[PDB]
């Protein structure tokens, strides 16, 4: 691993019978323990439920 | 994204310590108006990338609950213990979500992190906690988000032990 | 598969009641040792055929605990309660599997039914009871199972009401 | 009140046995909104009348919530799973307390119910299930009120079994 | 058992800081499992909260 | 709907990391309430879990 | 014991503020194993002394398990969070009990902390955390012990916001 | 408050049909959070259970 590590994600789910998926990229410091990312809805959008409860996934 | 976290007291890096390999997590967060959101993540590491897919089933969150009627106002920094069981790292949290009028909803995640390493390869750590802060910016509605988090794993010194322990 | 219940007494059928459209159901079960197991059913009419697709997420079942070592027996007979949230049909019920030495292993089923008909094209069911028995074969070891259930849903009759309530 | 139960199908009567040493009872319920009400109860048989003492500890009722503002209109019919778990009688059940507008909210009963005469002298009932119904009438707020119950052990006939099963 | 039983009843408890105190007269079929009772607080009434939360306790 | 309905089904899942897909058939009497069904397990297999744990979801 | 904390960060102190008057506490602590401990507790000042009152009911604890076994270890170091609720104070903590062979039984506690003081004499706190460690010394067995606590009240410093929040 | 307070403390209860009953004694420093007690089981001892379950009540 690297100080500043790249990471690429796919998500897709169903949530209250709601289909969805999101894409993201970003970075962080791996050994700081911090980071960054976009996240994009690319299926199901926009969100029919807040957001927050996607971000443990993330 | 546990790769990303910051490890004091010397306390060993499951995740770090799972690469090439890689792992895997599965969760299911239960929240106290009766929602449920259950989640499974593999994370590999492609040469310099790392790749992360996530499967999500969310299920029973009220109509009328600030999820569904999404005025959520994002998440509390929270605490997390993680301990050994069945040969694994196990995870156990309470988040809360801030709601309108300075109100809180809160959930309980139950977490289990598979490193794609046997056991006998890893150094497991001891009971410790990992402390979180989660931050999100709404760039285009239910479209385009940004995300940050920090993250700390440590043992308990601000309330010191009598008997030697960490 | 909620398209087979006897109803009696006149209750309405959400489920029959929802075609040709059809109906989704949404469910997490909670497991008295830890388990979850989160599932998401699409139910359609294809002419004369009804067609099922399941989504499946399980986790946190104990390495040591009779789902994981493969020693469960089968399910004890079950009671749900069904009574509408959110205009919505929501099931609740306790299950127990037989394990072994006589012992059982509870659960908590957590279920909404959404019928893909609007709410107001529907008769909403009163609160009510659904009896359900599901027996399994496993013909061959972890491959082939022969599965079996029968489902009544009801007022309780067995112990009467003496302010005329259903 | 478990000594006033009809039981069927050649169900052992764990309570009735019980006497004269009598037996005793322990619970929480755990409501969806958040409150916990537990429970200990003691029955003794004292001449020709039987005596229960009851301790009650409740609390984290939401404010706002049909418990708290006295907007309850009493139980739905329930029912219950019995078996045994360490060489006592369990009791598992889900109930739905009516509230304004049609709406329910539920609570889970996790009991225990001890004998106090020696596993010697009981003959411990299979899995089965207790059919309640209880009605309340307020005869002076807060202060003044009558109960009725209906209870019946029985097995799962409603819904047969197809390998000869209780 | 007899066909016909008595039953008496004492209760204390508190519910969210309130501590009440009830009694409790009855009788009912043991065999054809029926029952009925009248409940009295004779503490900290009128109770401020549903009395349906104790029902299962009476 | 007819007095003997046919039905099939498709179910794809990972529980505990372990990814499986499954197909059944069956029918049944919808007015009747009793059904009958077949499973089989077509990727994962053997189940290295209970089938138990899936039987609600069939 | 909520009157021994040390309060940073400029975070007002919810229970010394509650005197002369005092305040009291009610707590429902899950147990994973399926255990439930309930306790109400009055604290009042008397003179120089603080007097503690308290009711505890608890149940179903499997007989089987290192509770109703005596085989516990003690508690590992705590993170409580607390929180506004209806008016009140309310507070939510997961434990972890140490078990033989390094293992750990995990439990949540949900409490509210209620002050006899009017809310108009009192000023509420933000969102924040409450370390805790708990060691206890058996003297005698089952008949004396010596319990030690460390307590603090803070925010999340360890994992800083980007927004300026606490 | 004095920067060393004493406290003293009682508890009644019920525990899996165990009723039992626990005295206490204590003093801490209620600004730098810290305290020390002695418990002593008065009713019901020894105590056939865990007394960890006890430790918050304390």
């Amino acid at each position: 691993l690297t100080e500043t590590m790249p990471f690429r994600m796919t998500m897709e789910g169903t949530v209250n019978g709601h289909h969805f998926k999101c894409t993201g990229k970003g970075e962080g410091n791996p050994f700081e323990g911090t980071q960054d990312m976009k996240i994009e809805v690319i299926e199901g959008g926009p969100l029919p439920f807040a957001f927050d409860i996607l971000s443990t996934s993330c | 994204s546990k790769t990303f976290i910051k490890y004091v007291s010397g306390i060993p890096d499951y995740f770090k310590q799972s690469f090439p390999e890689g792992f895997t997590w599965e969760r299911t967060t239960t929240y106290e108006d009766g929602g449920f959101l259950t989640a499974h993540q593999d994370t590999s590491l492609d040469g310099d990338c790392l790749v992360y897919k996530v499967k999500i089933l969310g299920n029973n969150f009220p109509a009328d609950g600030p999820v569904m009627q999404n005025k959520a106002g994002g998440w509390e920094p929270g605490c997390e213990i993680l301990y050994e069981v069945d040969g694994v790292l196990c995870g156990q949290s309470l988040m809360a979500l801030k709601c309108p009028g300075g109100r809180h909803l809160n959930c309980r995640l139950h977490t289990t992190y598979r490193s794609k390493k046997p056991a006998s390869a890893l150094k497991m750590p001891e009971f410790h906690f990992e402390d979180h802060r989660i931050e999100v910016k709404e760039v285009q509605k239910g479209k385009h988000y940004e995300q940050y988090e920090a993250a700390v794993a440590r043992y308990c010194d601000a309330a010191p032990s009598k008997l030697g322990h960490h």
